[PDB]
């Protein structure tokens, strides 16, 4: 039970090179909570515990590093997963949160409404996302993949994701895409990652690390999705806080990655070995415009 | 401004709750507005655009460019006022000389 120390349980890699087919999600300790540090909320310990498993990763960490985070606002109408990562970030990492509905963050800037009506042409080092609809569990319905935010999430991967970038993106039982798993294997590595507080929800953050720009490994998202709930079904994890009360490493550490903007031509077999290390990242560096359209009627 | 909260908390109205409070060491320097939370051993740290009234009621700032002090940045609050983070930030003043907090940190006058 040494894993009740950890911050939470990656999905062992043999559960990723099953074939299983999808089942319902049933959860032998759905319905327990861990006991939370006095007034610290869910999101903040969840967040927090996301960061403390990043920080085993090889992420790569370039000066005036580029965050995004979607899905970020708090039924309250405050940001507390953008507080959290604030401070795990290096000062003066460029961070920009977004959610379809008004909140106050500690973002550098804050985008509200849905994909269609936000742009950029700018490259990211990471991304994070925590956008979840409850309306898409349906028990009565089978579990299909799910094709509306996350089409856009991977949309957004495989065209503004500067490559050795890495993401963590929040899945449930119910809340899945079988094409952003395909591209968990455009990645140098990935896992499903559940916080050690979280542990008796089916809530997993998709983790993609170092990105290739190409299939690494080819990945079937309906099998891998099933993957993942049988490696749930099968494993209870203990809820568990005890991560939370050490927070003396909390920091990511600043690697002041080498940031280069390479040709597509240019990207080789050493290149690729330098992304897969978490020791460089390829895009432009040039200032970061977020443009917001507004449909204009009378 | 404080003007009208310090009277809704005076006349018993429930203080601006939902602040978010981070984890931390609480091994900090325990100054007031710090980059990252600071908090000592007698202090919480919270996301400071959460304990900020303007941010929070969506009005301007009362500065001439607009600037707010608390957004993007930590701000420590004694234990023991840690129920009303808006609150304490609006009566209290930061020391412009060690940035902590007067009468809770600050001892400039000894
Ligand atoms: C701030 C409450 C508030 C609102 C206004 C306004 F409506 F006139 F803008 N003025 C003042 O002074 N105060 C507040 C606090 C907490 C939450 Cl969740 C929401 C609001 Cl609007
Ligand atoms: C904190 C004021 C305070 C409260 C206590 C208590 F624990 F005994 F209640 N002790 C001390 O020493 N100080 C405070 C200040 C200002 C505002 Cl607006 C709100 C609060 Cl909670
Ligand atoms: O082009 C562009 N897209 C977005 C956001 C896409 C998106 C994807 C998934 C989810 Cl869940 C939510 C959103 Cl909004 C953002 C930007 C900009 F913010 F950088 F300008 N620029
Ligand atoms: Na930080
Ligand atoms: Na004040
Ligand atoms: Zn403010
Ligand atoms: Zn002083």
């Amino acid at each position: 039970s040494s894993q009740a120390w950890q911050p939470g349980v990656a999905m062992p890699n043999l559960y990723k090179m099953q074939r299983m087919l999808l089942e319902k999600c049933d959860l032998q300790n759905y319905g327990d909570s861990a006991t939370l540090p006095k007034g610290i909320m869910m999101n903040v310990a969840k967040y927090t515990q996301l960061c403390q498993y990043l920080n085993t990763l090889t992420l790569a960490v370039p000066y005036n590093m580029r965050v995004i985070h979607f899905g970020a606002g708090s039924d309250k109408g405050v940001a507390p997963g953008t507080a959290v990562l604030r401070q795990w970030l290096p000062t003066g990492t460029l961070l920009v949160d977004s959610d379809l509905n008004d909140f106050v963050s500690d973002a550098d800037s804050t985008l509200i409404g849905d994909c269609a009506t936000v742009h950029t042409a700018n490259k990211w080092d990471l991304i994070i996302s925590d956008m979840y609809d409850p309306k898409t569990k349906n028990v009565t319905k089978e579990n299909d993949s799910k094709e509306g935010f996350f089409t856009y999430i991977c949309g957004f991967i495989q065209q503004k994701l500067a490559l050795g970038g890495s993401v963590a993106i929040k899945i449930t039982e119910h809340s899945w895409n079988a094409d952003l798993y395909k591209l968990m294997g455009h990645f140098a590595w990935w896992t499903a990652f559940v916080t050690n507080v979280n542990a008796s929800s089916s809530e997993a953050f998709l983790i993609g690390c170092n990105y290739l720009g190409k299939p690494r490994e080819q990945i079937d998202g309906y099998v891998m999705h099933a993957n993942y709930i049988f490696w749930r079904n099968t494993n209870p994890i203990q809820l568990s806080s005890y991560s939370l009360f050490d927070m003396s490493k909390f920091p990511l550490k600043l690697r002041g990655t080498a940031v280069m903007s390479l040709k597509e031509g240019q990207i080789n077999d050493m290149i690729l070995s330098l992304l897969s290390k978490g020791r460089l990242i390829i895009r432009e560096n040039n200032r970061v415009v977020i443009s917001s359209d507004v449909l204009v009627n009378n | 401004a404080a003007k009208a909260y310090k009277d809704y908390l005076a006349s018993g109205g429930q203080p601006i709750t939902n602040c978010v409070k981070m984890l931390c060491t609480h091994t900090g320097t325990g100054q007031a507005i710090t980059v990252t939370p600071e908090a000592n051993m007698d202090q919480e740290s919270f996301g400071g655009a959460s304990c900020c009234l303007y941010c929070r009621c969506h009005i301007d700032h009362p500065n001439p460019k607009g600037f707010c002090d608390l957004k993007g940045k930590y701000v420590q609050i004694p234990t023991t006022c840690a129920n009303d983070p808006v609150g304490f930030t609006l009566k209290n003043t930061v020391c412009t000389v060690c940035g902590m907090w007067k009468g809770y940190g600050c001892s400039c006058d000894q």
